[PDB]
RNA sequence: AGGACCGAACCGACUAAUGUUGAAAAAUUAGCGGAUGACUUGUGGCUGGGGGUGAAAGGCCAAUCAAACCGGGAGAUAGCU
RNA sequence: CACAGGUGGUCAGGUAGAGAAUACCAAGGCGCUUGAGAGAACUCGGGUGAAGGAACUAGGCAAAAUGGUGCCGUAACUUC
RNA sequence: AAUUCCUUGUCGGGUAAGUUCCGACCUGCACGAAUGGCGUAAUGAUGGCCAGGCUGUCUCCACCCGAGACUCAGUGAAAUU
RNA sequence: GAUGUCGGCUCAUCACAUCCUGGGGCUGAAGUAGGUCCCAAGGGUAUGGCUGUUCGCCAUUUAAAGUGGUACGCGAGCUGGGUUUAGAACGUCGUGAGACAGUUCGGUCCCUAUCUGCCGUGGGCGCUGGAGAACUGAGGGGGGCUGCUCCUAGUACGAGAGGACCGGAGUGGACGCAUCACUGGUGUUCGGGUUGUCAUGCCAAUGGCACUGCCCGGUAGCUAAAUGCGGAAGAGAUAAGUGCUGAAAGCAUCUAAGCACGAAACUUGCCCCGAGAUGAGUUCUCCCUGACCCUUUAAGGGUCCUGAAGGAACGUUGAAGACGACGACGUUGAUAGGCCGGGUGUGUAAGCGCAGCGAUGCGUUGAGCUAACCGGUACUAAUGAACCGUGAGGCUUAACCU
């Protein structure tokens, strides 16, 4: 979501704030949320996990505040930013567990990995 | 761009319009009749008739109420008793307006808020 | 082919069976009995000239229920042209309906517009807000450079620079029709169309593709 | 800014063109008295529409 | 309008019971999934409420795992379908955004029970 | 106890906006610095111009200062406009 | 100038308060010598803002923030 | 370096990226010992850099309350030409 | 007898030596991708870190991050960081006053717009009798972007790796327009909580002031982050290029005779303005058909009576609006206000009753209150007049005619 936005991470290895540090899918796109890919670096990580601070490589958005809503038109909000790192250059979540709860964005095809881990929606 | 915006603002505070006008409704209720601004007027006009209409009910309830408005625990009397029942059937034309307009120092357009039922 | 003239009043949801909620702008097309048809030899085109409301009979001018009773009088707001070809009509007001968008699906909508009427720039042009504070004196909102120099010398026509904002045909194309539902002047569409309710619209099929 | 050049006498007539003044397109004058009193607004003693509001 | 209202009231359903600020419900709405239609379950406590005819929302905060979620239901859309009350409590305001920032104890809504 | 601390009066003047034919030939507003001290203020007195005064900027010496104001030499001189 | 500036001393009520701060009041004195409407851009002074949160900019300028008493507790360094 | 021209020196630290900043090197264009050298707790409306909080500073403006602006009545300027 | 410097901001406009996208030739062009040249200016053409920068280097994007003109575009539009005032210090030079195309910390940015020019918006008159309309459309402007995915086709091509063309389909980024139904924001005119204090004699209940005192939530309206839609297809004539048939020139040749293709350019198609289009256009409808004089008589001037269609005016007002303008309504009425009922929002009034020593709780009650909203209603206000505009509309010719 825009520059900057300290976001939470849904995955493990390299936890807690990491900055997105710029916008991918096109020129001038101001903001990116429901499960969009975003370029981030790690700007706190676990002592040991599998991805440093420093790191920059990218991450899909999870949750969001400005929710997601749905054809009938009702909204599903979460309270709090959080994403999910992914190896760079060919996409695909870098940690194994996905903590708290998704959405059904992300059924899509290509992010399936995720959807299928414990939480919900 | 105020579309569809309701009520007037004169000029002054959200205060001003609250006093201005509560001291002129009181003021209607006692004599009945007032050579006020056309505008100051036909707003004036929508803050007694309400009081009327709320006068056409007695009641501890709305009475204390109406006491809220306009502190006059005076003119609340002139309300429920004098003009009280007075309007007790009226459909709510309470007020006439008679224009006449235009003041010695302004230009400004005077009028004559009158009670609907004030001669004799 | 022709259009209808109907009257803003719309705005709602109609959930559907499959679970989404579709917007609409309420159109109300009630009947449009064509006050005058135009001959290519007696006028130089193909039109038909409808009504679709009716004054209150008072308001109509005799030089007015002289062209309507001239035909098919029974007064209405306006008088409406609706270039047509390869097809009439009958003269007299032949009376079209919503029916007539049946087997349609594309209308444009073409209401009054909005009615800003301020103008100014940053609304009536989504200019740039300049520095709101870091100095700049008076300048917070304000054009700001609008020509150049002595080269230049004038000011280009055309120049964005405030200026009433609103009131203006401004159609809208496209727009999937939902219900064409007859006996009730009722036409529904996708969603946003000009005007603010009780607007004079001119609904007919999109141009385009 | 100011006038790089001095208004002709001319000019100045042009721009008060539109400052003249306007009549009052007739009044009225009442039923219950000849009053001649402002077109929808009290006469000169009370009176208007007929009948007669305020005393003297 | 006149035309809509009764257009609009002509969708509105009538299998919606009482509800309240306070109360919890069970919201089950629809899901689809793949292949699939199942009616997922959304549990929770109704903040903010609806009250503008066909027009209606929920804002039922949950806290999910870990995290919290708010969802706001449209009561007449198709896929709310069946929809609870569970646990009905005493808030004594419209609107409790208030109840946002609190987590357990700090939330803790004393039921109604009358 | 203290050229001590926080802070009104009181003294001052770091910041921004507004004012810039001002309310005002330096202010108003919101912040800001000192506030028992080389403090601050009333009243009266003494330093006079190449002279004074100066915790020193050429600063101040009556909205004037790298030599005050008034009058005189004086119609200075002006190969310049 | 019937000028939002300057001008030394004296008196010092009530409620709350550390108080000559501040807020509401008393005694007392006032509404500032153009007003009436309207409710545009725009300028001035303010209030509230979805998500983000210094990406602004020469610079976090300006804002926003912090703010009380009691108690607990408090680092390098130190002329103690 | 308030001193370095070459200069964004070179290396290290901080950043996703640092012509600034901090720690170094020494090749000091052109430091250096009361026109003091090097340190220094405390103090500072002092210069530079960093961060946490905070936010309309910004993405990107939206609405709202007031004083003008606009209309009417009375008074009635200005520079310039 | 003054033309304000650099950079930034804002807002631009043009050129083409074109960065992307579109069309072609050659290739050391297998495909995919390139290299280079020709054509093309419709549209589009990055956010940050460092520095005053422009630029540049760096990070990470994009279809691409074009070059240049415009007083090195833009201070009577913004800034004031760089740079030239006065303070001060360092290195440096000079005995020194001071000095530097060295550095360093600090350092007042005026103007109410007359004329042109623009953006909006009215008033006159003219269009040949006057009106109310609906159009025609000469012209003018707006818009003209593009990613990825799939199908084609894992095919053509290729040893494999890899991987098209043409054509079709879906969903995005950026931009524009419209609109509040939704999701939200605002909502000092709605409801509630609460601190200090004053007051209404006191209890209770209320109101004033303290940023709306502070604060919670919110109707209408307005809005974006919300929602819907658009940059097209299709034609015309082409650019570069490609060609057919074809001699001058026995062949050869796209050209000389003569035909055919061909791009985001150009004309049009789509949206809006538009008859002051003085070259003032067209069609539909409505109104007026009473009398005299002076004559310098081919025209007038004036008189009495008449004042139509329509217009304006005044008043009630509007999602219209700076004022004018535009729309609705004016008792043959819902045009505003009030009123009635509902909605909505707040959140269970006051009084009483009971429980508790009391704060307070429970009941009455889900109340009480409730703006711009909806349905409806003449209670109030929208007077009968009057006002302006007239009285059959020039001449010549042609077509029709008794
Ligand atoms: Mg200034
Ligand atoms: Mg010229
Ligand atoms: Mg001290
Ligand atoms: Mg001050
Ligand atoms: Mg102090
Ligand atoms: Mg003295
Ligand atoms: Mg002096
Ligand atoms: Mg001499
Ligand atoms: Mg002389
Ligand atoms: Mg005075
Ligand atoms: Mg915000
Ligand atoms: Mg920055
Ligand atoms: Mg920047
Ligand atoms: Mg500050
Ligand atoms: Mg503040
Ligand atoms: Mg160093
Ligand atoms: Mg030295
Ligand atoms: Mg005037
Ligand atoms: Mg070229
Ligand atoms: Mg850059
Ligand atoms: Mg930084
Ligand atoms: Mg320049
Ligand atoms: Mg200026
Ligand atoms: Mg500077
Ligand atoms: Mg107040």
């Amino acid at each position: 979501i825009q520059e900057q936005t300290m976001l939470n991470v849904a995955d493990n290895s390299g936890a807690r704030r990491v900055m997105c540090i710029k916008v991918l899918g096109g020129s001038h796109r101001r903001y990116a949320g429901v499960g969009d890919i975003i370029k981030i670096t790690i700007k706190e990580a676990i002592p040991r996990g599998k991805v440093k601070k420093g790191d920059v490589l990218k991450a899909v958005v999870v949750r969001t505040k400005k929710g997601v809503r749905r054809p009938d038109g009702s909204v599903i909000r979460f309270d709090g930013n959080a994403c999910v790192l992914l190896n760079n250059n060919s996409e695909q979540p870098i940690g194994t567990r996905i903590f708290g709860p998704v959405t059904r964005e992300l059924r899509s095809e290509k992010f399936m990995k995720i959807i299928s881990l414990a939480p919900e929606v | 761009m105020r579309h569809r915006k309701s009520g007037r603002q004169l000029n002054r505070n959200s205060s001003h319009r609250q006093a201005m006008f509560r001291n002129m409704a009181g003021s209607l209720v006692r004599h009945e009749i007032i050579k006020t601004t056309l505008p100051k007027a036909k707003e004036l006009r929508r803050v007694v008739e309400p009081l009327i209409t709320l006068a056409k009910t007695d009641s501890v309830a709305n009475r204390r109420l109406a006491f809220a408005r306009t502190r006059d625990n005076e003119i609340v009397a002139k309300l429920f008793n004098e003009l009280g029942p007075r309007f007790a059937s009226r459909a709510g034309g309470y007020t006439r307006i008679l224009k006449c307009g235009f003041r010695a120092g302004d230009n400004a357009p005077m009028a004559y808020i009158e009670l609907v039922d004030r001669s004799e | 082919m022709i259009g209808l003239v109907g009257k803003k009043v719309g705005m709602t949801r109609i959930f559907t069976e499959d679970g989404v909620s579709i917007p609409v702008t309420v159109i109300e097309v009630e009947a449009n009995r064509v006050t005058q048809v135009k001959d290519l030899a007696n006028d130089g085109y193909r039109a038909i000239q409808v009504t679709t409301g009716a004054k209150k009979a008072n308001r109509v001018t005799k030089p007015e229920a002289g062209h309507f009773a001239k035909a098919g009088v029974e007064a209405g707001r306006g008088l409406w042209e609706f270039r047509l070809a390869e097809g009439e009509e009958f003269t007299v007001g032949q009376s079209i309906s919503v029916e007539l968008f049946a087997d349609v699906k594309k209308v444009d909508v073409t209401g009054t517009s909005k009615g800003k009427g301020f103008a100014g720039t940053v609304k009536r042009w989504n200019f740039r807000t300049q520095d709101a504070t870091h100095g700049n004196s008076l300048s917070h909102r304000v054009p700001g450079s609008i020509g150049q120099n002595q080269t230049p010398g004038k000011v280009f026509k055309g120049k964005k620079m405030a200026g009433q904002m609103g009131n203006e045909r401004v159609t809208v194309q496209s727009l999937d029709v939902v219900r064409v539902d007859a006996e009730r002047n009722l036409l529904l569409v996708k969603g946003a169309v000009p005007g603010a309710t009780g607007s004079d619209l001119i609904v007919k099929p999109a141009v385009k593709a | 800014a100011v006038q790089q050049n001095k208004p002709t006498r001319s000019k100045r007539g042009m721009r008060r063109s539109h400052d003249a003044l306007t009549a009052v397109t007739s009044l009225s004058v009442d039923k219950t008295s000849g009053e001649k009193h402002l077109r929808h607004h009290i006469t000169a003693d009370g009176y208007y529409r007929g009948r007669k509001v305020i005393a003297k | 309008s006149n035309i809509i209202k009764q257009l609009e009231q002509e969708q509105m359903k009538q299998d919606v019971p009482s509800f309240r600020p306070g109360d919890t419900v069970e919201v089950k709405v629809w899901v689809v999934e793949g292949s699939k239609k199942r009616l997922q379950a959304f549990e929770g406590v109704v903040i903010a409420i609806r009250n503008r005819g066909l027009h209606s929302a929920f804002t039922v905060r949950k806290i999910s795992n870990g995290e919290g979620v708010e969802r706001v239901f449209q009561t007449h859309s198709p896929v709310v379908d069946s929809i609870s009350v569970k646990r009905r409590g005493a808030v004594r305001k419209a609107k409790l955004y208030y109840l946002r920032e609190r987590t357990g104890k700090a939330a803790r809504i004393k039921e109604r029970l009358n």
